[PDB]
């Protein structure tokens, strides 16, 4: 299947604006779960502040990337054969927990072994690229 | 209570003087002033004997910087701009190296702290710098700035619990206990305006 | 307080003795400086009769000598020619073994 | 690659001097990262008494070595292949943070397999040598 | 030959001591020749306040080093090409001008290139070590 965790993340220069407009810095991680159930079923707050332990045990490891605005990081993560799914969250001043515009869950089959997928981050919301 | 008992009557926080029943003996008012800014401070932080009071902390909001950290008596708070969300401190902790320090990261550089103070009477210490204060929000409604170097602001929104919490420390810097009480000098003199222009100098400056 | 009340008043930290209103009789000098050095005890360690201070500490620099360790109430310095940077002594601890030495 | 981790180090008599001009030891320690970035943001004391986990985890394993004024210590390291980068740092009396001459990483290339590297201290320095 | 000049000087506590035996500083200068034969002619008081440029003209660099009792200071100094003769001289309280053991002179071919030579100081006399 899938050997190497490749993940490209883009960012325009308005992320995570502020009540001023202001373009704010943000952190994003990434969890190599084994199940999914359990992170669409936690919110903004239970996720990064919570102690879910049936969902950090799930978890079998976690890596927090940290993007400019404006800016992009690489991940060459090697990928656990356990993690069926790269869960992706991020941290807004204004994470719309209702619409679920802040996480992502990326299976197995939509991994690029030699590629890394487009994750591009915009105003507060996540969206994948082709 | 017992050396002029019949003369300042203990009544509600501060010291009246109109018990004597008396004519003929003012007293100097530098005295009635520096008794009344103790007793606040009484009533403020030392409720229990012990001395210790518990604030309230801050959220962080920033313009161009992250990663905004300050330690005081090995209570943490670490901010990347999450959600805000408040503390609360309690400020004379346990056995510790007991000490405060704030630390950023600049977009260029990596940690560089700004200053780190040590000792118990450490946090009024540091707090000192910046007191740009006065803010229309919450009901104790204040605000720190501490301008760093370079340009690269940090800010914070102090919200209190009773009275003005740990603000109140920072009246005592130049206070010395008067000299004498029941002075013949200064017969005439109305000077019942600093306690009102001091905080008038402090809330908008 | 109630056995020479009149003759001694508790003034400050001291003794004061020219409160007597009184001639005729005056005392041995060594009772009142002895009595003196004893509230000097009794208002710099006794604070809450708990009997317990509480002091800085020291960091080290030396001359062709490093590890200069002491441990007193199981609250160590240990000390390699780094930062010198203060600590904090509390000096009566809760039960351990208790005692002190340098290294 | 490199299978071990040889580095030698030298060390004139003026290292770590006081106020005094005294000449001091020093102590040195060897890191072996899985990450650098860690290693260039934290300063000289969140390094050598903070509690960064973060930097600590990346951290593999650290090893302590202790020289005398105007001497050396060879050092014989079984390196790890996760070890991307070998992190020397040193606690001097006076360590200059700003222009930051008490921290050097070595890569995975510039070491030798068969060849210790020789670092020099000096006053309050680290220096390579080719 | 050697390219970079190293100098290690040593100082014990009692160097330079006057008349009430008070361990004094001092003030040491090294000197960068094409001549030694004028550096072995002048006198302790020509050389340091005098105007000999003949000598002065022979000194291609000077760099005035400065110790305390009982302690180093390390010379990376460039070394240059010319420089055939390192004139290492200081300035005493009491200097013996007829003894001569207030200066030394090292030739091209006593330096090391990655090593400083130890010139330690006691008394009110120079010392080189092997």
């Amino acid at each position: 299947q899938i050997k190497t965790l490749h993940l490209d993340i883009r960012a325009r220069e308005a992320i995570n604006t502020s009540a001023a407009g202001i373009p704010l810095s943000v952190v994003v991680r990434i969890y190599q779960l084994k199940d999914n159930r359990s992170f669409d079923s936690a919110d903004y707050q239970a996720l990064f502040t919570g102690d879910n332990e049936i969902l950090a045990g799930d978890i079998i490891a976690q890596k927090d990337v940290w993007l400019q605005p404006g800016g992009s990081v690489a991940v060459d993560m090697p990928l656990d054969d356990a993690a069926k799914f790269t869960g992706v969250a991020a941290m807004f001043l204004e994470p719309d927990q209702k619409k679920n515009t802040w996480r992502v869950v990326l299976g197995r089959d939509e991994l690029e072994p030699d590629t890394p997928r487009l994750i591009e981050v915009s105003g507060n919301t996540l969206t994948l690229l082709p | 209570q017992n050396n002029l008992s019949g003369v300042l009557h203990r009544e509600g926080s501060r010291w009246v003087p109109d018990t004597i029943n008396t004519r003929g003996l003012t007293f100097n008012p530098a005295f009635l002033k520096a008794i009344n800014t103790l007793s606040e401070i009484a009533d403020v932080a030392f409720t229990t004997g012990n001395a210790g009071l518990h604030f309230e902390l801050r959220p962080g909001t920033a313009a161009g910087v992250m990663q905004t950290t300050l330690i005081t008596d090995n209570q943490k708070l670490i901010y990347v701009n999450q959600m805000p969300v408040w503390k609360r401190f309690t400020w004379p902790a346990d056995t510790e190296a007991p000490g405060a320090s704030l630390s950023w990261v600049s977009t260029q550089a990596g940690t560089r702290q700004y200053a780190d103070l040590p000792g118990s009477w450490g946090l009024i210490r540091l707090l000192e710098m910046a007191r740009r204060k006065a803010a229309p929000g919450v009901a104790s409604g204040w605000s720190l700035s501490w301008q760093a170097q370079d340009g690269r602001m940090l800010n914070y929104t102090l919200r209190t619990e009773a009275g003005e919490g740990p603000l109140v420390l920072l009246k005592l810097r130049n206070f010395v206990l008067p000299e004498t009480v029941f002075e013949l000098s200064g017969t005439s003199a109305f000077t019942g305006n600093d306690e009102d222009a001091g905080d008038t100098v402090e809330e908008t400056d």
